[PDB]
């Protein structure tokens, strides 16, 4: 896994994209650079022990959608460190850093049913008091939670489901 | 529905869709060419991977094969059908006879019986072996263990215990062969079948030739059969051919599973790997298991981690030694290291306990003199120490015995010695009333009366 | 009685009634690995070290590694059922164990669940498993005896209330027997006893419990069990669960005695847990902080002065000093005391009882080796009669140990030394003792006085034991009030010395052995 | 022996109340299963958000 | 005594069949914070007696 | 404000991430709130990009990731000066005796450079201890170091208590007692002994107790040392007692293993002989004042050769070896007269009178060892006249080296005695010359001064 | 998985323009300090066994020349060096 | 030992004997054949008997019977035959 080795490149790319106010461009540049990594053949070449810069060049050749200085330089450094397979996670950490910096967060509503749209209003409003961020809901439905609702935000959840009441009681008995 | 992605020696990594990954100890399957191979999963790594051990020859596996996920652990035939038949680690029949007609199959991974359910019995078991039931008597329902280096007698002794207690015991019996010679298992099978007792014994064999997965998991199959018989309310004899091979097969695989090594190379989980097995072979209120286990000690080092952690799991421990066997004194039991939980006045009665402790005291006093005897010779001893030495050197021989299963080696016919008849002999020698008889009069004889006879003929 | 199903159903109704259905926010994570009892949890930004994480089913794990992007946690129970992708909750809780007076006479696993099958506990609330011992300013110097009932120990190696005495020796030399006689002997002394077993096979725990039940002791003691089949986390945490059950008594002015059987198996379980978490190994592959593992366990054995009790019990108990006594046990391979765990615990504790396998074979039982056993508390913990009488046994055995080399040339020796070289053997033959036969202080004092004042100078070696038995029988009927006085006060006077000389004089002439 | 008898009584009372608890919560679930209601359910939602 | 408490036990098993339904309904009501005079008692009894 | 955040916690080792303009220096002390309780971390390494690896000076449980760590910009620094006398403190210079604030005037960092070779001054002023065998056989001078060697139970700790009592009552010298890895029982015994003997107001106590993380048990020696250095810089002559060097080195081994360093000779850290030197080099008699030291050093399993006691010998000036065999015969202080040694024991410094009396005692005893094994085989009567006389004087010398202590006064009840060096030499020389041949042996046991022998002989 | 002394702002510099050799390679910056040993980043033309001159008029001996950094030992008190110097 | 544990016996050739011109230096007492006489021709089995324990005894008897001897005619013929055999 690559979470721990993506963190430095993610932080550096984000700092740079902030100093040049080009966050929104970097995000898709990185998405493309990630999906090139997933190609059947490229993934083979990425595992073959090519020397660094020949691998870097074979990689850059496949990208015209990278801004010709900074994206190339990121790719070249990652090649120097043989970490090109970490791009899929450099992307996720870049996105998360963007969220944290723009003070905008996302919270999940899991429910027995769709909600009445003033419930959603109250939910999001009160979430922006649990959390300081601008909150983007994306509700979903399930019936294992036969009733009530679950509010999962980051990794903090508030269990309002009735299922989570039944079982929470049973273990008392 | 899963793909292989690595093959290191005996361990194979398999990749499943994130949502379908198998549970620990589930059994997978692969078609190794014109073959079928069973994998037992050992760990769940992240990302839908799972890491497994191959119950068969790992050779011939490509990366990218397709493996099928059986959704249940290994399960073996169990009950009366199993009886008088030889079985694989997977519970396949391995003699040439037909299918096992079993009604029921049990998973070989199980929990130990609750502390609430154990039972404790003092009822002594007599064995026709002077030293074993003088120094280390053991009880119906207990555990026994034979420790010894290579080639000192821990297999022949187990065959004599089989002969003595197992033919004279009504209930069923289970023999697990773990990582020892196939020749010996064949000799055993044919001796049984040619004395018509095979139909009371069940056999399981994962002998030296098989790959590490078989030698790893075979002892649990043997245990599962014994555990069925126990829970029927019967009482059972369980003989394990060499339990050290189970931990050794664990060590072989440990590194490939990615675990840092420990004290002398052993796996980190040594004591747990051994407890989780030794703890379900016990008697209980519903039935009882009497078990004899041979425990190899490597390089004759009684302090290696593997013997050292096993000593704690046995009731009666018999310790063979090469320095005694090199004197031709079989059985080579060392009486200053053998011991039993049952050697209490409240259990064996005062006279037997007192005789055993007197014999130990003499043999220890004889050890304390061997350095001065070695340096200065026997003449510098006090006149009473010469008598201690002269009696110890007789006690050592009289602990010898000829065995019915050792006629092959020595011609001399075997003997069976009753306990009452041996505590008398040792009480005699200690009290100095046979103190006019040559040493070689006691060597390889039955009761003290065969010695007094052998003296007449030189 | 039980036909009162109304009790059952109304009690279920009480559990229903008090179920406060309000919701609480909790922190969550997901399992991403399962192996050999360790799980890796990805998430739980707010886990704390030592926290109890709660898995599906009523199971828990102790979070031990807060790595940058994972949490390594050890499952406390059968782990084979867990699976990648399961969800896990971080309670705020630390591990707590039932405790109190009702546990006496119960068997419990390391989570305080009853394992003997005599129905639920009746505890006095809960206590944290991991606590910090009383400080320097809260102790009180140990000056009371805890009697083992072994001539060999209570004379030459006293144990005081609040001391920590290490029993160490090779396999099968009486390490367990000595501790369990120490426990049996408290069946009437006011000291509560705790026997915590690490990594033993269950059919042995059951056996020692059956023996504590034969004698009267079981009703006085708690048993904590972590059988060899239980996961490493339970075997490793059991001693803390026992200490936390002894501290309930210590912190309330009572006395307790706790017996960690095989700290040398707690150390092994902790090594396994460390190597599976990939922590850098030290010597013999033991992790670095295996000193700090035992140090902060044993330093909970303490005597606390009355003011700390009054502060803790909020004024309810006054003028009494609590005390927790520990007797850890260690096992040494081939008598070797220079290994990692022996050499640590020898450094932590206040004394050592070295049990020798040679002495155990030669017939000397208990096999305590007097020449290398020590007790830094020493005479300060004895009754002053014993303190008086045992000083001469020390010197008798020391001179015997200096002379012993000549025993193999003895016939050549000079009677001026032959006297000493035989008195040594007679006092050594005197300290042999049978199992499950503890002696009151009166009997040990009498029997040591007999040998100190030369009465045995003429009894023949092989008869010393029958001499001792006859003497102990005689005195029990024909001089009982003196035994009552000594046992009740332990004092010593020229008056008492005269009475003892009289008893010996009458015995040595008017009876026989 | 009397102690053992009393212990068996305790043990049996407990292993009985376990059965009744199991069936009780399973039945309460089967009850919610058909008392569940869009209006009451939305009321659950309202109360939990109001408490949030 | 042990074969006597066995009579007590099955008398209690007979009795508890009635209490269990009351327990189920009480639990369901406290869970959902509302009363429900459920209609389809059929489902209640079908469990009330099957596994008991 | 707090400018760093925890990112790992593995046992007692904590990692903290700072912005790269604010990385703490090595040995800087950090602070974090472990809930309702304050906790300080000591930086051991700067690694990586602003991350720092630290040892917690406290219990590690309860730490989350992401807590805010505020960095002090100075090492651990402790109170010093007169304000500390009679108080007990932990490694961090906080009182653990409940008597309240320390009232310090001044605080010093516990990390500092040893004096230059230029600043030292060789002065041979012998210490006078009041203990016959140590003053006679193993003299040691101001600025020097003494190692008490022995197994367990032989008397290192009570010997150090008696030395404290004598120096503080007779000579009024300030002492600092640093318990490195202290058994809390023995620490409370020591506290109550010193308060009963009324010396406590001239001693400052520092305890790193055994139940504390390795980082505490390791640094405590430096805290006691810093207090001693403050008193030296006041121009006094102080005396520093370190309760065990063995446990100082074990704490070093633990800290090394925790930081993941590759081990070395028998498991010890790689830096063993540098830690020992960093410690033992600050204890010296600079021209301004003096620090003397006596140090207990447990020898595991009687080997005298494992790296911990083997590495310290290079720094000691005198070594007193205590034997359990001697102690078992009951002659405390249980010093072995033949094995103990000192570099200061040569005529030029001790004077010929002293040197010759000491060598005479050694000669007598070394001959009595020869004669014991003749007496065993042949009995006493076959010896010469002077052989029986050498035996009598040897036994009387061997008895006279025992002494009763004011601090052992609690084990035996007998009151203690202080014996001046003049009287020790006069006594042993009188015994060897044959002046006191007319007294029975037991007149000399536990007698104290030599006149008390001629007095005790009457009543026997 | 281990990082190899490539970290946030160094990677940012390389983002600026990959070949940073525009900087004169007679010089470097400390990136780690521990147990008397330091890792130096830069110093392209360091030669094995060389003397490196620290601030405060002290010296370090370059012993490890690696693919990305120079490991050196300090010839004196090291406790007051700091990452970034 | 690993291999002594896998085979069906061993022939232990001892260097002391080999230096004394006794060749092949088969040390009886350690060497054994775990299949025993089952492998021998009937004539060989008859003739040999337990001979190897006879030479093991003779060789340990020589351990005490060099500086002194006792029962000194029957031990004398035991030694004589053992010597002519070897
Ligand atoms: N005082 C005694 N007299 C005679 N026998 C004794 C005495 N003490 C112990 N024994 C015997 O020694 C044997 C070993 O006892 P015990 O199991 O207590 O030793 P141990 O050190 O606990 O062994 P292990 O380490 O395997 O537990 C027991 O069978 C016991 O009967
Ligand atoms: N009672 C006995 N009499 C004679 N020889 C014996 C006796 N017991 C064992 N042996 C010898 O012990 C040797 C070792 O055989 P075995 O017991 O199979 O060792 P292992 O225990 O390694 O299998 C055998 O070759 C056999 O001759
Ligand atoms: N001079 C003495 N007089 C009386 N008892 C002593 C003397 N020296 C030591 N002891 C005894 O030795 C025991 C331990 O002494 P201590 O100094 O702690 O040994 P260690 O040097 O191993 O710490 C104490 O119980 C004490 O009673
Ligand atoms: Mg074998
Ligand atoms: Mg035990
Ligand atoms: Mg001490």
């Amino acid at each position: 896994e690559f979470i721990t080795v993506a963190r430095p490149y993610a932080k550096a790319a984000f700092d740079f994209a902030v100093e040049h106010q080009s966050v929104e461009r970097w995000q898709d540049m990185l998405a493309f650079a990630a999906e090139v990594t997933k190609n059947e053949q490229m993934a083979e070449l990425l595992s073959g022990a090519l020397a660094p810069e020949t691998l870097a060049e074979s990689f850059i050749a496949v990208a015209g959608e990278q801004l010709d200085e900074n994206g190339q330089n990121l790719i070249r450094v990652m090649a120097e460190n043989g970490r090109l397979n970490a791009l899929p996670d450099v992307l996720e950490q870049f996105i998360h850093l963007r969220a944290v910096s723009e003070a905008t967060a996302e919270v999940d509503v899991i429910s027995a049913a769709a909600l009445s749209e003033q419930q959603l209003a109250k939910i999001s409003a009160a979430m922006e008091k649990r959390l300081s961020r601008k909150v983007k809901l994306n509700a979903k439905i399930d019936k294992s939670v036969m009733a009530g609702v679950i509010i999962r935000a980051g990794d903090m959840v508030i269990d309002g489901s009735v299922r989570g009441r039944l079982e929470r009681l049973a273990d008392v008995l | 529905t899963g793909k292989i992605v690595q093959v290191i020696g005996a361990v194979v990594d398999v990749e499943f869709p994130q949502d379908a990954v198998p549970r620990v100890y589930d059994a997978l399957e692969v078609q190794n060419g014109n073959e079928r191979l069973v994998l037992e999963v050992q760990q769940q790594l992240g990302g839908g991977i799972v890491r497994t051990i191959a119950m068969g020859s790992s050779d011939g596996l490509r990366r990218g094969l397709d493996v099928k996920d059986l959704e249940h652990p290994i399960e073996v035939p169990v009950g009366k059908a199993t009886l008088g038949r030889i079985m694989n680690v997977l519970g396949e029949p391995v003699d040439m006879k037909g299918e096992i007609g079993e009604e029921e199959r049990w998973a070989i991974h199980r929990a130990a019986p609750s502390y609430e359910e154990l039972s404790n019995s003092q009822e002594l078991l007599e064995t026709g072996i002077k030293v074993i039931d003088l120094m280390a008597p053991f009880a119906k329902g207990g555990k026994v263990g034979l420790f010894g280096g290579a080639g000192v007698g821990k297999t022949v002794n187990m065959m004599e215990l089989i002969r003595n207690i197992a033919i004279e015991h009504s209930g069923y019996s289970v023999f697990a062969g773990v990582g020892e010679r196939t020749r010996e298992g064949n000799d055993f099978y044919h001796e049984m079948t040619d004395s018509n007792v095979i139909d009371k014994v069940s056999l399981v064999y994962g002998q030296m030739n098989e790959p590490p997965g078989n030698r790893l998991r075979v002892a649990l199959t043997g245990l599962t059969m014994a555990e069925k018989f126990r829970d029927e309310g019967r009482d059972v004899l369980l003989f394990v051919d060499n339990i050290y091979r189970y931990t050794l097969a664990g060590t072989e695989v440990s590194a490939l599973l990615g675990r840092m090594p420990s004290a002398v190379g052993y796996q980190p989980t040594l004591a747990e790997e051994m407890g989780v097995l030794q703890e379900r072979i016990t008697s209980t209120k519903t039935g009882s298991i009497t078990s004899v286990q041979a425990v190899y000690v490597p390089a004759d080092d009684l302090t290696d981690p593997s013997p050292a952690t096993t000593f704690a799991h046995l009731d009666a421990t018999v310790v063979l030694s090469r320095q005694i066997a090199s004197l031709g004194i079989y059985p080579a039991v060392d009486p200053l290291d053998s011991t039993s939980r049952q050697l209490d006045p409240l259990v064996v009665g005062q006279e037997h306990y007192d005789t055993a402790r007197g014999v130990q005291s003499i043999l220890q006093r004889y050890q304390e003199l061997k350095d001065i005897i070695a340096i200065l010779g026997m003449d510098e001893l006090s006149e009473e120490d010469k008598l201690v030495v002269a009696r110890a050197r007789k006690i050592q021989r009289f602990l010898s015995q000829p065995f019915f299963v050792a006629e092959v080696f020595t011609g001399s016919p075997g003997k069976y010695v009753s306990l009452k008849d041996t505590i008398r002999g040792f009480k005699g020698i200690m009290e100095g009333e046979y103190d006019h008889l040559p040493e070689q009069a006691f060597y390889m004889v039955g009761s003290i009366e065969e010695a007094v006879e052998k003296a007449k003929k030189l | 009685m039980q036909l009162n199903s109304t009790e059952i159903s109304e009690l279920i109704k009480q559990r229903i009634a008090q179920f406060n259905v309000v919701s609480e926010a909790h922190n969550e994570g997901t399992i991403v690995s399962v192996s050999d009892g360790v799980i890796r949890i990805h998430g739980l930004a707010d886990c704390m070290q030592g926290e109890m994480i709660s898995l599906p089913g009523n199971r828990y794990a102790i979070a031990l590694n807060l790595e940058r992007d994972s949490v390594g946690a050890v499952v406390m129970g059968p782990y084979a059922d867990l699976a990648e992708g399961m969800k896990v909750k971080c309670t705020g809780r630390i591990l707590e164990v039932p405790v109190g007076r009702g546990l006496l006479g119960r068997v419990v696993n390391t989570l305080g669940a009853p394992i003997d099958g005599k129905g639920p506990l009746d505890h006095d609330g809960f206590s944290a498993v991991e606590a910090i011992a009383p400080g320097v300013i809260e102790r009180q110097s140990v000056d009371q005896p805890v009697q083992t009932g072994y001539k060999a120990v209570d004379s030459m190696i006293p144990i005081g209330r609040g001391q920590r005495e290490l029993i160490i020796g090779d396999r099968q030399t009486g390490k367990t027997a000595l501790a369990i006689d120490a426990i049996i002997n408290q069946r009437d002394s006011g000291i509560k006893c705790i026997y915590v077993a690490i990594g033993q096979k269950a059919s042995t725990i059951s056996n020692v419990v059956r023996k504590l039940e034969e004698h009267g002791a079981l009703a006085n003691t708690i048993v904590v069990v972590a059988t060899a089949s239980e996961s490493a986390a339970l075997q490793y945490l059991a001693p803390y669960a026992g200490c936390a059950m002894g501290e309930y008594f210590r912190d309330r002015g009572e006395d307790a005695l706790i017996i960690y059987d095989d700290l040398s198996k707690q150390a092994v379980a902790y090594r396994q847990i460390s190597l599976l978490l990939r922590r850098p190994p030290g010597r013999e592959a033991f992790p670095g902080d295996v000193f700090y593992l035992h140090s902060r366990l044993l330093e909970r054995a303490a005597r606390v002065n009355a003011e700390y009790v009054e502060a803790f019990t909020k004024g309810e108990v006054k003028g009494k000093t609590g005390s927790l006594t520990a007797l850890p046990i260690i096992e040494t391979q081939a008598g070797d005391v220079s290994a990692f765990v022996p050499t640590n615990v020898i450094s932590i504790t206040d004394g050592q009882i070295f049990l020798e396998t040679n002495l155990f074979n030669a017939g000397i039982r208990p096999a305590v080796n007097p020449g290398i056993s020590v007790s830094r508390v020493g005479g300060a913990a004895q009754t002053k009669i014993m303190k008086k009488l045992s000083g001469g046994i020390r010197t008798a055995l020391a001179q015997y140990r200096e002379l012993a080399a000549f025993s193999q040339f003895a016939s050549d020796l000079d009677d001026a030394t032959r006297k000493q070289l035989d008195h040594g053997q007679k006092v050594t033959e005197l300290l042999k003792q049978k199992q499950y036969a503890p002696m009151s202080v009166a009997q040990q004092s009498l029997v040591l006085f007999a040998a100190e004042r030369g009465y045995l100078a003429d009894v023949e070696l092989s008869k010393i034991g029958s001499f001792e038995a006859a003497l102990l029988a005689y005195v029990d009927r024909d001089h009982a009030p003196l035994m009552q006085e000594i046992n009740q006060t332990g004092g010593y006077n020229d008056e008492i010395e005269g009475k003892l000389k009289g008893i010996l004089d009458s015995f040595k002439a008017t009876q026989s052995w | 022996a009397q102690a053992e008898i009393e212990a068996e009584r305790k043990r049996a009372r407990e292993e009985l109340r376990k059965q009744v608890a199991i069936l009780a919560v399973a039945g309460a679930e089967k009850i919610i299963e058909r008392s569940v209601d869009e209006a009451a359910n939305s009321d659950i939602v309202d109360k939990l958000v109001a408490e949030l």
